[PDB]
Formats: C-alpha cells, sequence, structure tokens
RNA sequence: GAUGGGGUAGCAGAACGUUGAGUGAAUCUUAGAUUUUUUUUUUAUAACUAAAUAUAGAUGAUAACUCAAGUGAGAAUGGU
C-alpha cells in the first residue's frame, strides 16, 4: 500500500493498494486536474444537507 | 536602579522593600529619590555647540 | 568600615530599627519604589 | 573498546542451544520450554471452563511433590454458648481477659476472639497510644526502616514487588 | 507449492493457540526479533517509502511462542504466517565529527556524518490456519 | 491600522459571538488538515467537524456545541468497549472492570487521543478564533454532560461521614465508570486543579463528538471501526490494575467454591536463606495441580505473591486475543452466534 | 527489545552454589577412564570454573560492568587436589616495596598457616578481571577445610534436594512436568 | 513569600585568602550566633565583620521587615504550649526553631576589590618587586527561619518520594540481540 | 478482596489500528527583497502547489518575512518544532527539505543504539536460575 | 499577504481581545508607546 | 544497478569567514531593528528557531552580487 505522493517530474501519484492488484498520476495546471479535493468540492459537500444514512445502517 | 526597583515591586508584591528608609549610595552619596545639586540646578558647563 | 563617622542617613535607620522592634510602628510594604500602572 | 562495534563483540552472548539446531530441510516445530517464570496469562488447565475447547494434553505428551510450607487446618472448638461467655468476660475486665487469655482458655485462634467480641473504646484507644508512645522512642534510623517494612508490604499487594 | 510437513500441520494450531507470539523478520538479510506493536528503527534509509506505507514482511527465520518454536530451513513458508509493518517516517542522528590526525602534524581532517534511519511499526503478526492447506 | 490590515476578513460583530460562524469553517486550513488527518470520509462536511470542536462552556446554545454529539459518542465508545472487555476477559472483577473501562474511554486516555490528533486549544472562546481550535471556557464551574446514573440520596453522608457505597449498586445508581453523579472576568491568575479537570473534560467531549458525527453521517458500522482503530488499539496491562487484600484467604474461598481440594503452599526452590536478599519460590498446589507460583525475599511474602499469581490467572482468563463480539451479529449476515462464557462472579471472602 | 522487557528480579539474584574439592569431577578431570581413575578438579581447573561463577559469566544476562555474580561455597579444601610436586615445590612470593623484605612460602607451608582455602583464593584471585569488582567477587568465594560451613541452608535447593545431593535431578524434573499443564 | 536581604560590605583592608575563612565561619549561623563569634575572634577583620553584620541587620529589619515577629511567636510557644518546629540543615545540624522570623546568614561569599596600594620589595642584587596591597569585600544574604523550615520539608519529601529499598530489584539488561539466549 | 487501582491508563501505539502523520503544520517564510530567497520564491510557485496537494493532512502557511533568510518551520503533534534555513537553495532543494520535515518526527535526534523498541513483555520470560534444569558447579 | 506579527498570532488564538481590556484597564499602551517621551535626563545635562 | 576514497615534503582545484567599499537618497524595525548568552534545527569552519534581559527610528542592522586587503594564531626562551 502506497500513500499519495508528489513526484517532481511526473505528477501527483494517487494512493495504490497492491493487495487488490494502478499508479494513476494526474498532472495539470489546476487543482481539479490533480485529482485532489479543492475548496469548491468542500462547498458542494457542505450544501448537501439532504444526504442521510439509511435507518437500518444508522 | 529603576530597572531593578521595578522588577522587585513586580515580584515581591506585599514584601516590597521600603527603599526610602535605606542608607545612601556610596558611589554618589545621594539618598533615595533625590537628585544632586549639580544635576538639579543644571550647573554643569556645556560645549559651545 | 568600623571607623567611618556615622552620617545622618545611618542615624535615622537606627531610630527606625528600635521603633519597629519595640513595636511602636508596624512595618508595611514600600509604596514609592516604582510608579507602576498595575498597582499590585 | 574503541568503537561501539568492538564493544558489541566483547559483550556477546550466544543464543540458546535449542535455536542453533536449524533444520537443513523443511520446517519443524520444536518444543523449547524456557527456563523462566511464566506469566499469569498462561491459565492452568484447572482454571479453564469445561466449555473452553483448548484443554490439550501437556505439550510433552504431544511429541513426589515438593516440601510442604503452609498446610493449615481449621478447627471449631467454640460452641454458640461459649461465644456469649467471651462477650461477657471481655466487656467485664478487658485487662485480665485479653484475647490471649481467652484464646488459650477456649483453644481458639487469637483472631477469632476478635471476630466475636471487641474491647471497649477506652481500652482500644489505650492500645493505640501504647504503640504510639513506642513509635516515638525510635530514632531516625529505626523509624525509616520501620516505614520501609510497611511500604514493602503495601507494594507487594499492589503487584509492585 | 511444496506441501508443508505433516508434523508442522498438527502442531501449528498448538503454536497459534498460546497467548503471545514473536517472530524474527529479515530485512535485507539482517534479523530483527519483533512482536506486534514493536518499533523497528532500521540502520538505513529505505528508498521509495513515505509515512503511511504498508510493508508486507515475507522472510521470517523464526516464529515461536513461549514453549513452541517454528523454524524454517532457509526461512519459514510465507503461507503459514502474516506479518505487516507500516512506515512511520525517517529519523536522524546528531551530527558527529571524526577528527583524523597524526602525531606531530598540524593538519586535522574533519569528517561530518549525519545518517538517516527509517522507523517501522509491526502492526500485524498472526499465524494462519493451515487446515485447508 | 492602515499599515496592518486584518489577516482574516471578518464583520465587526465577530469578536462578540460565542463561537465562529458555520461558514467560517470553510476557509480555515486547520480544519481541512484535521479532517484529512483522521482519514474521515467525505460524508462528514467541514461545518460538522467544526461543531465538534466547540465545547458547551464556550457556547450555551444546544446547537453549535458538543453537548449532543459528545453524548451520542460516549454511548457508542462505552458500549463497544464494555462488550469487548467482557468477551476478552469474562471473569474480571467488577471494580477492575470499572477501572479498565475508565482506562480506555475515560477522560485521561481521551485527552491523549485528542493530543495525538494535533488538536490545539484556543486561549479564550470567541467568534474571532479560527474554527480549527478546540475552544472551551475553563473558568465556568457548572459545565457537565447528561448521564444515565442517578444521584444517591446519601451522597452528602458518604463524603462527609465516610459511609459505605458498595460495588453492586454502582452499576445502576452511578455512572459508567462507577463514579457518583453530582459529586467581568479577570485573567490575572494561574492554573487550578479545577481548570485542569475542565481541560480534560473538553478534550474528552471532543473525541466523543467526533464519534458522534461519524455515527450520524457514516452510520453505525463506521463508528465501530473508528473506535476499534483509535481507542481499542491502545495497550493496557490489566494485570497492573489488581490490588489484593488477604489474597491467601481469597484463594482458599475460590478452591472451596469450585470444589477444588484445599490449596497447599510448597517450597519449590530456595537459596540464600539466612542472608540479606534470600530467594524463596513457593508454589500453591491444589492436590497435584499447580495453580500459581511466586518468588519473594520473605517466606510469607513469597506465599502471598504466589496466591496473587494464582488469583490473577483465574480472573485474567481469556478465551482469545481477538474474540467475537455480540455486536458483530446486527451487521450484514455473519456466521451464527455461539454462546459466550458467563462467569459466576468474583469470590467474596473474609 | 521484547526479550528484555519483564521482571529480571531472579536473573540478578545471588545463588549459593556448592562444590567439594574432593568429589571426583568427570567434566573437570583430565583422567576420563577408567571410572575409578577419575580425579577431582585440580586447583587451577577448579579455580577457573569458580572464577566463571563469581563473574556471572554463566548467566544469559552477563555484563562485565554489572555485578551479577553468584556465591560459591567450597568445602573439603584440605584435600585440594594437585598434580606433580606443586605442593612442596610451588612458591608464593610477596614484597612490601622494601629491599630485602621478600617473603617466600611453599604451598604445603601456606596450607599449614592458613589452610587450603588460602591457596584456592590466591588462584581464583588471579583469574578475575583486575578492577574495582575484584574484591567483591573474590569475597563471594567461601572456602572451608572440612565438611562443615554456616551456609548449609543457603545452598540452592529444588524441591527440598540440595543441588549436588544424591537425588536432586529427579526432584528438578518432577517440578517441570507440573509446569507444562497450562496454556 | 520569603524575605531576603543581600548586603555587600565596604572595602575591607585584607585579602581573600584571609577573609574567606571569616565568611565560612558565620555561614549558616544566626545573626546573633554570628555576632558572638566576631566579638570573641582573634582576627583583626572580625571587628569589621561585626560592624557590617549590624548594618545588614538594620537594613533587613527596616527596609525588608525581617525579624519583626518575635512577640507574636513567643505567645504560641508559651501561651499555648505549642510544640516548636524541629528541622535539620543541609549540613546535618539539628535545630529547634521557636521563632520563624529569626534572621540568619543564609549565604556568604568574599570578593576582591581594587588595589589598596603598592609596596616595593628591595632584595639583593639591586632587584625590586611590586607588592600589591589588597582590599576585599564580603556579601551576606540574610533570610528568615521560614526558608530553612521550607527547605527541610523539601528534603524530607524528596526522601519519602524515592520509594523504599527492595531486596530483589528489577535491574535493566542493556544489551539487545536479535535472538533469545534462554 | 480485590481492589481496583485507578491510576493507570492505556498507552497508544501510533501505526497500529490507525496512523497519524506527525507533521501537522508547515510554515513557509519567504522574502521578496532578500536575494537569498530567490529559490524559495521559485519553490512556492512550481513545487509547493503540488506538494501541498499531495499532503492534505498538513497545514501550509505562506507568509512573507523581509530582511530575513527563508525558513521551513514544521510544527509537530508532540509540540516540538523544527526550522530549516533554506537560504541560497534551488527550488528542488527546498522540496527535498520539505520532505525531510514531513517524514521526520518532533523528537530530538539521537544516536543509533537499538533497532527494536518494545513495551510488551517477553513471550519467553526473562531467565531465572530457578525455573530451569539446574546447574552443578 | 503581510508578515504575521505576535499580535496576529494572539488574535488567531483569541487571547488578544482579552489583552486589550487588561492593558486598557491598567492605562497601559495597546499597540504603541503612549504619550510618554524619550529619556531626557542625560540629554538635559549636555550629553553628546 | 558507472568508477574512485591513508598520507609528510610538495603541486593543484573549490569554498567559508574577518575588515572596508559600490548597488544604497535601497530593504526592514515598539506589531521589537539590535542585544558577546542560552536553546533549537539544517551535512554545519556556517547560519537558523525559540527563550530570557535591556530599549533603538538612525552616527542602527541587513540579503544578494561585486570590489580592495593592515583578512583568519595552542606554538618564534616572541611582545603588551
Ligand atoms: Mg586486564
Ligand atoms: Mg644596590
Ligand atoms: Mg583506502
Ligand atoms: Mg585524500
Ligand atoms: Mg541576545
Ligand atoms: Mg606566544
Amino acid at each position: 500500500k502506497q500513500v499519495r505522493r508528489f513526484i517532481p517530474g511526473v505528477g501527483v501519484q494517487d494512493e495504490v493498494d497492491f493487495s487488490k492488484v494502478g499508479a494513476v498520476v494526474r498532472d495539470g495546471k489546476r487543482a481539479g486536474d490533480l485529482g485532489v479535493r479543492t475548496r469548491s468540492d468542500w462547498e458542494v459537500i457542505g450544501k448537501m444537507k439532504s444526504v442521510l444514512p439509511k435507518v437500518k445502517a444508522l | 536602579a529603576a530597572v531593578e526597583a521595578r522588577n522587585e515591586d513586580w515580584m515581591l508584591g506585599p514584601l516590597a522593600p521600603r527603599r526610602e528608609l535605606d542608607e545612601i549610595t556610596l558611589s554618589n552619596g545621594n539618598f533615595f529619590g533625590s537628585l544632586s545639586p549639580t544635576r538639579a540646578l543644571l550647573e554643569s558647563e556645556v560645549s559651545e555647540e | 568600615p568600623s571607623q567611618f563617622e556615622v552620617t545622618k542617613d545611618r542615624k535615622a535607620i537606627k531610630a527606625r530599627q528600635s521603633k519597629f522592634l519595640s513595636g511602636e510602628e508596624t512595618w508595611a510594604p514600600g509604596k514609592v519604589n516604582a510608579f507602576l500602572n498595575s498597582k499590585i | 573498546q574503541s568503537t561501539a562495534n568492538r564493544t558489541k563483540r566483547m559483550l556477546n552472548i550466544p543464543p540458546h542451544e535449542s535455536f542453533l539446531n536449524v533444520p537443513v530441510e523443511g520446517d519443524r516445530i520444536i518444543f523449547n520450554p524456557p527456563s523462566s517464570e511464566a506469566s499469569v496469562y498462561h491459565t492452568p488447565f484447572k482454571f479453564l471452563p469445561r466449555s473452553d475447547p483448548r484443554r490439550r494434553a501437556n505439550i510433552y505428551k504431544l511429541f513426589d511433590l515438593p516440601p510442604v510450607l503452609y498446610n493449615p487446618t481449621k478447627s471449631y472448638n467454640v460452641t454458640p454458648e461459649q461465644v456469649e461467655e467471651i462477650r461477657e468476660l471481655r466487656a467485664k475486665d478487658p485487662k485480665k481477659y485479653s484475647v490471649t487469655y481467652l484464646s488459650n482458655k477456649y483453644n481458639c485462634t487469637k483472631v477469632f476472639i476478635m471476630m466475636c467480641t471487641q474491647a471497649p473504646r477506652e481500652h482500644q484507644e489505650q492500645h493505640k497510644l501504647a504503640r504510639a508512645r513506642t513509635a516515638e522512642n525510635w530514632g531516625p534510623r529505626r523509624a525509616a526502616a520501620k516505614l520501609d517494612a510497611r511500604r514493602r508490604k503495601e507494594m507487594l499487594h499492589r503487584g509492585e514487588i | 507449492q511444496p506441501p508443508i510437513s505433516q508434523q508442522v500441520k498438527e502442531l501449528l494450531p498448538v503454536l497459534a493457540a498460546q497467548p503471545g507470539h514473536y517472530t524474527t523478520i529479515h530485512i535485507h538479510g539482517k534479523p530483527y526479533l519483533v512482536t506486534e506493536g514493536d518499533t523497528v528503527k532500521l540502520p538505513f534509509k529505505m528508498p521509495g517509502v513515505a509515512p503511511g506505507d504498508v510493508l508486507r514482511l515475507n522472510r521470517a527465520s523464526v516464529i515461536g511462542s513461549r514453549d513452541l518454536t517454528l523454524q524454517g530451513a532457509p526461512y519459514v513458508d510465507e503461507r503459514l504466517f502474516e506479518c505487516r509493518a507500516i512506515v512511520m517516517g525517517t529519523e536522524s542522528e546528531p551530527m558527529r565529527v571524526m577528527i583524523k590526525k597524526k602525531r606531530r602534524c598540524r593538519k586535522k581532517k574533519h569528517v561530518f556524518s549525519k545518517h538517516k534511519y527509517t522507523v517501522l511499526r509491526i502492526n500485524q503478526l498472526k499465524i494462519n490456519d493451515v487446515s485447508s492447506l | 491600522n492602515d499599515r496592518f490590515p486584518p489577516l482574516e476578513p471578518l464583520p465587526p460583530a465577530a469578536e462578540s459571538l460565542p463561537s465562529p460562524l458555520p461558514e467560517r469553517a470553510l476557509t480555515s486550513a486547520k480544519l481541512a488538515a484535521l479532517h484529512a488527518r483522521l482519514n474521515l470520509s467525505p460524508k462528514i462536511p467541514l461545518q460538522t467537524l467544526a461543531r465538534t470542536l466547540v465545547d458547551a462552556s464556550a457556547d450555551e446554545n444546544p446547537q453549535f456545541n458538543n453537548a449532543n454529539l459528545a453524548f451520542v459518542g460516549q454511548t457508542l465508545i462505552n458500549y463497544h468497549i464494555a462488550e469487548w472487555l467482557l468477551c476478552k476477559y469474562p471473569r474480571l472483577p467488577q471494580g477492575i472492570l470499572f477501572s479498565a473501562m475508565k482506562a480506555y474511554a475515560g477522560p485521561k486516555p481521551l485527552l491523549q487521543i485528542a493530543r495525538s490528533w494535533g488538536v490545539d486549544t484556543a486561549a479564550v472562546p470567541g467568534g474571532e478564533v479560527d474554527p480549527g481550535l478546540l475552544q472551551f471556557d475553563a473558568l465556568k464551574p457548572g459545565v457537565a454532560i447528561t448521564n444515565f446514573g442517578y444521584k444517591r440520596t446519601e451522597l452528602a453522608y458518604l463524603e462527609k461521614f465516610k459511609w459505605r457505597r458498595g460495588m453492586a449498586s454502582r452499576v445502576v445508581l452511578d455512572d459508567d465508570f462507577g463514579d457518583v453523579v453530582r459529586s467581568d472576568v479577570s485573567y490575572d491568575r494561574y492554573g487550578n486543579p479545577d481548570t485542569r479537570a475542565a481541560a480534560e473534560r473538553a478534550h474528552a467531549y471532543f473525541v466523543r463528538a467526533v464519534v458522534g458525527a461519524i455515527y450520524a453521517h457514516c452510520g453505525r458500522e463506521a463508528a465501530k471501526a473508528f473506535v476499534k482503530a483509535h481507542i481499542m488499539s491502545r495497550t493496557l496491562d490489566i494485570a497492573k490494575l489488581f490490588e489484593f487484600k488477604y489474597p491467601t484467604r481469597e484463594l482458599a474461598a475460590l478452591c472451596a467454591r469450585e470444589d477444588f481440594e484445599p490449596p497447599v503452599a510448597r517450597l519449590l526452590s530456595e537459596t540464600g536463606r539466612q542472608s540479606r536478599t534470600p530467594v524463596f519460590v513457593v508454589g500453591i498446589y491444589s492436590g497435584s495441580d499447580k495453580l500459581g507460583e511466586g518468588a519473594a525475599s520473605s517466606l510469607d511474602h513469597a506465599r502471598f505473591k504466589a496466591a496473587m499469581n494464582a488469583l490473577k490467572a483465574w480472573y485474567l482468563y481469556s478465551p482469545g486475543e481477538n474474540p467475537r463480539v455480540p455486536s458483530d451479529m446486527l451487521e450484514e449476515g455473519a456466521k451464527p452466534w455461539t454462546p459466550a462464557y458467563i462467569d459466576m462472579g468474583e469470590v467474596i471472602s473474609r | 527489545m521484547s526479550q528484555t522487557v519483564g521482571a529480571t528480579r531472579l536473573a540478578y539474584s545471588r545463588v549459593w552454589h556448592h562444590i567439594s574439592a574432593v568429589t571426583p569431577h568427570p567434566t573437570l578431570s583430565t583422567i576420563k577412564a577408567p571410572s575409578e581413575a577419575i580425579t577431582p578438579p585440580s586447583l587451577g581447573r577448579l579455580a577457573s570454573r569458580i572464577a566463571t561463577i563469581l563473574m556471572g559469566k554463566h548467566k544469559p544476562i552477563w555484563d562485565p560492568s554489572t555485578d551479577c555474580g553468584d556465591y560459591v561455597v567450597v568445602t573439603n579444601c584440605a584435600g585440594l587436589y594437585t598434580t606433580g610436586h606443586k605442593k612442596w615445590r610451588k612458591t608464593y612470593y610477596r614484597h612490601n616495596t622494601r629491599p630485602g623484605s621478600l617473603q617466600a612460602i611453599t604451598m604445603d607451608a601456606l596450607m599449614e598457616k592458613h589452610g587450603g582455602a588460602e591457596v584456592l583464593r590466591k588462584a581464583v584471585s588471579g583469574m578475575l578481571p583486575k578492577n574495582r569488582l575484584r574484591d567483591k567477587r573474590l569475597a563471594r568465594l567461601k572456602a572451608f577445610e572440612g565438611d562443615a560451613h554456616p551456609y548449609k541452608e543457603n545452598l540452592v535447593r529444588f524441591g527440598g534436594k540440595v543441588v549436588g545431593a544424591p537425588g536432586w535431578e529427579e526432584a528438578v524434573k518432577a517440578i517441570r512436568e507440573a509446569d507444562m499443564e497450562r496454556l | 513569600t520569603e524575605r531576603k536581604l543581600v548586603y555587600k560590605t565596604g572595602y575591607l583592608p585584607t585579602s581573600v585568602k584571609k577573609l574567606v575563612h571569616l565568611s565560612r565561619q558565620i555561614r549558616g549561623k544566626t545573626v546573633s550566633e554570628a555576632l558572638v563569634q566576631m566579638q570573641f575572634s582573634k582576627k583583626k577583620m572580625a571587628k569589621e565583620v561585626k560592624t557590617e553584620l549590624l548594618r545588614a541587620e538594620a537594613k533587613a529589619i527596616v527596609t525588608r521587615g525581617m525579624g519583626l515577629g518575635k512577640a507574636a511567636a513567643a505567645a504560641a510557644q508559651k501561651e499555648t504550649g505549642a510544640e516548636p518546629v524541629k528541622i535539620q540543615t543541609k549540613d546535618g545540624k539539628h535545630l529547634e526553631i521557636r521563632d520563624p522570623t529569626r534572621i540568619y546568614v543564609a549565604e556568604t561569599f568574599v570578593n576582591k576589590g581594587f588595589t589598596r596600594g603598592v609596596e616595593l620589595d628591595y632584595r639583593a642584587r639591586g632587584r625590586v618587586f611590586k607588592m600589591n596591597k589588597p582590599t576585599t569585600t564580603m556579601t551576606v544574604v540574610l533570610k528568615e527561619e521560614k526558608t530553612r523550615i521550607r527547605e527541610h520539608q523539601e528534603r524530607v519529601a524528596k526522601k519519602l518520594r524515592q520509594g523504599p529499598w527492595v531486596h530483589l530489584p528489577d535491574r535493566p539488561v542493556t544489551s539487545q540481540r536479535q535472538f533469545y539466549s534462554w | 478482596t480485590v481492589k481496583a487501582l485507578t491510576q493507570i491508563s492505556s498507552a497508544g501505539r501510533n501505526g497500529v489500528g490507525a496512523f497519524v502523520l506527525q507533521c501537522k503544520k508547515l510554515d513557509i517564510h519567504y522574502s521578496d527583497w532578500a536575494g537569498s530567497s530567490r529559490g524559495m520564491n521559485g519553490f512556492i510557485k512550481s513545487l509547493l502547489p503540488k506538494f501541498a496537494a499531495a499532503n492534505p493532512q498538513i497545514e501550509f502557511v505562506v507568509s512573507p518575512r523581509p530582511a530575513k533568510h527563508p525558513i521551513l518551520m514544521g510544527h509537530y503533534i508532540n509540540g516540538r518544532t523544527k526550522a530549516i534555513c533554506v537560504r541560497n537553495m534551488e527550488p528542488l532543494e527546498i522540496l527535498k527539505k520539505a520532505e525531510l520535515l514531513r517524514d521526520a518526527s518532533g523528537e530530538k535526534p539521537q544516536k543509533f543504539k537499538k533497532p527494536v523498541t518494545s513495551t510488551n513483555p517477553s513471550v519467553r520470560g526473562v531467565w531465572s536460575p530457578y525455573h530451569g534444569q539446574g546447574m552443578a558447579v | 499577504p503581510r508578515r504575521v506579527t505576535p499580535v496576529d498570532k494572539e488574535r488567531m488564538v483569541g487571547r488578544w481581545k482579552v489583552i486589550q481590556k487588561e492593558l486598557q484597564k491598567r492605562e497601559l499602551p495597546v499597540l504603541g508607546t503612549g504619550n510618554h517621551g524619550k529619556y531626557v535626563e542625560l540629554k538635559w545635562l549636555g550629553s553628546k
């Protein structure tokens, strides 16, 4: 199991678990391209006031 | 002397000394809270500039 | 030091010493050591 | 020695003989009872519930007794009527009928005489003072060794000794 | 794969049933006697590992409990046990200066050494059930 | 002034509020890092993690405070440890059980779990502080949570006149750790043993709240994994929570109750008798079976230590290190449940 | 590190061992056949074994700095075994830094003034590390001339049988079988 | 909580190797005990140490307020038959303090001052050597007996905090090896 | 009679059950005027944005600090702090130094003495001269 | 955008708003040197 | 999965530090520039973090690059 790391010449390699095997490296000039959670993503998760776990699972 | 007298009033609190009842300072011969005639009258000669 | 003539400042600290020991006056903390704004 | 590496070689102790019989071929599970004190997590077979399925034979079987030190015997020589006499005498003359006098009279252990009867408060406070006056005749060197005996006993019961 | 010996198949449950277990893992040929929860501070900087990484240790020379000890000839079979670690980052030492000098010679040559060490944490050490094997 | 503009844009009515606003938590770098440090799922927004950090001493309102999350969390933490401790050591004495529940989910360990997460506390609660800091008021004496235990009618006498409380009523009357229920401002002062308690209380309530938020957003199974990973993963030597009074007498009552033949102390080995530091090894034997063994410097102490080791072995009996828990059944279909061992109780003796 | 974590109380305790200078020692004797020719342990071979015990070098926790040695009670030192003609030809020297004050004494004469225990201590003394623990370790060598000594109660026992007694080994094995009946 | 007076004496016409022994004699003694030793000493500088110790006591009583509780302390001892405090100094001397305000000489050290003068030593062969006449001072740190009653309770608490002596201690084994030796 | 002690708590082992990166904050101080901050300014524009996105559990604070060398100050969970002066270092040297603060712990540096650190008692208990086969001198 | 000063750190923690009250209650100078002027005892004696 | 690794006389390369100078009528400083200390960290003859004490708005300190040397001392029965 490897955790997210930034490779200087390649990009931001995501987490990979070789027990279920995926070295996907997303590179770009915007935070959205990198594949990480940005501030806007935290505003979309904060406005989802209707999401609720099923009663059986609660 | 004022740099050390203020640190004691801060630390000692209710045990602050009574410095007014102390003996003179043998360096200059002055009492507590008193100047010297040369320094109270400003009679020391000064340069022309 | 034993031969220096006692000055006026050393004669007033001996009259206070006998007034505190005897019990006439009660010692109290100094109030003019420094003019701090905290007053504590 | 000069370097830490040279010190490790002079202070070396080889592993146990048992670990040095490495198998040439394959893996083997060997029995190596260690020469050490077993912890309290090795429950003896007598303390395991009948339900528990792990009660195996000794591992020796999968491949006189020592000298007595304390074997007490309980005796009940004091009848109910004799328990009332102990309560009368103790409360009548607590100085003559002590727990030693009553223990020898009724053939009982000194602790039992206290289980059934207690001296009056005045007499009890008189005993603590006698031992309190005895604890003032101890110097600094004896009073420190007498306190250590009381702490080593409380530590023993806290698992600290 | 090579089938395990019948003697190891009948006594492994007796080994896994005892209270505590230890193991001697081999990182690059060097042994380290550890137990679940121990913190191994390797004398080298493992390359290509970040804090949070999980390492599966597969070269164990000895796996034993108090009374029983399972020894592999070169190493124990990986199918019997499961040992895993986690990289807790790297640490360093205080810089130490070695002064190489000869008598009646003023030139004192200095050597500054400050090495880094990777720290592990054994978070799993379990003996598998080989009844199916 | 003009040279030093404020670092954080805030309204003028922000230094007076009891706690920062909910929308303030969406611009702080401490929360975003704290959320990503615990690997919390994206189901838990940042406006919810901020509420977990606002203690009820900094905000009296039921909302915006930890009062409700910290309650729902304490119930889960306590329940999951209680069932796990009874399945692991089914014979633990009740007093030791209370000490072991308090050793995992008590104010002391929960204070270290919060300090291991990198949670920095705020000096004084206010609307200006960033929501990423644990904010509480340590000078407010009456702050406490709601508990299931009831108040004892004789509480005053117990404290003042040293009345006897008991260990069988503590389960119902007292709290989950056995303790009895209901037992301007100037900042020119120093710490207090009462403030330190408030500091411990605030940290514990926060860690409990994080579990309350995980349960509300992620569900029951998520909370159990969080408790199993961060709380139950801590190590404790339960053998060090034992204090014995007359162990030799208690061991005799044990064998008599279980019908085992009377115990006999036997001197397995010894050396250095008539010396400064002798060693006596005495083993307590019930018939031919050896119950426990202890080594001490005094012959009597060796017999006492051997009796304790035999009692610890009785109480510290564990079917397994990772036993099945009754909570594993209510989740998705699992193997049928097998009855767990239920011990009679600890021996009561002279 | 786990191998050292625990209660090391009994690993540092002082054990009182016992050996007789007259009993034939199959391990420390150079004559290994026939059975009747086995001799006791010679002076220097008995001293090299004792020096190992005084240093605690027989324990798995030995450390030269820590004083983890044990006691050794040597009896029947009057019958100390020696080869050749050492007894009447070996000389012990001594000087007090004064020219002419050289003292010489043979083993047989030193065994008359201070018994055979003194000859054993002088041998065990030179086999110990020359440091500040030397006189502590050498003092734990209790040597006597006959079969009597005050440490007949300190000698390590196993089930009531002193080690070195006739049937001590059977008493040790009977206690280890009772130990294995547990998890 | 505890009063203290640091007093530096005037320039005494003596040396450090001479006056050092007069400061080690009054160290730890009470001012009354120290003055009785300066009145009956044979040293020429003991008369100067008796004058400088009377000045420091005057400063302590007036400037700092020390030594002003006698009358109040004498009551509890006699009016109520109270049990005075029994302490033991760092050196080990046992004292019985009935008046906790009594002044004593806590600390004392001698320093060297300017050079009094210079004498010339005319030896043989037309040789001359300079002899420096030394002047020296002494510092006395005066404290009340409440400082000694507090320092004794600390030493006693540190002695009851180290635990008792156990027969078989659990000494550490400081060598780690990647195998078992037993 | 068994009386429970109430002065012992459970000890935590980071890495078992859950892992928590010891680095909780990282202060990045630069200077627009200082010439020694030329590389630090290039690290903040090209390598920090992605390195800060790869570690979402670290609080990065970029603040100017004129008339002073650039430093990387990492704050750790144990309360200690490590600062690194990165004067006259190239952007890729700063990223190598910020990886030193991320992988490091707040503890002080100490010489290598013992690999393993264990708080769990020996599986095979400590040796005893009384629990073995005996020894004959 | 600007340097974080000890004042900025205290505001984040929340302690500053309390400091303004204490300094103002004691008549001390918040974020300043007050109306007091520079030392002039030596300047009045003709010091250069 | 590059090669190489002791060193006197001696030869060679590359740097740091000290003092003064230019850029400099520049940058920073009671929101603490500067403080011979202590402390922390960084492959480190160096700088840096923090703390404690004192109190400066420039006759203060200063990065970077560059320029010139009265530029580096456990060693001369050296000198003060
Ligand atoms: Mg030698
Ligand atoms: Mg002449
Ligand atoms: Mg070479
Ligand atoms: Mg070379
Ligand atoms: Mg400074
Ligand atoms: Mg010279």
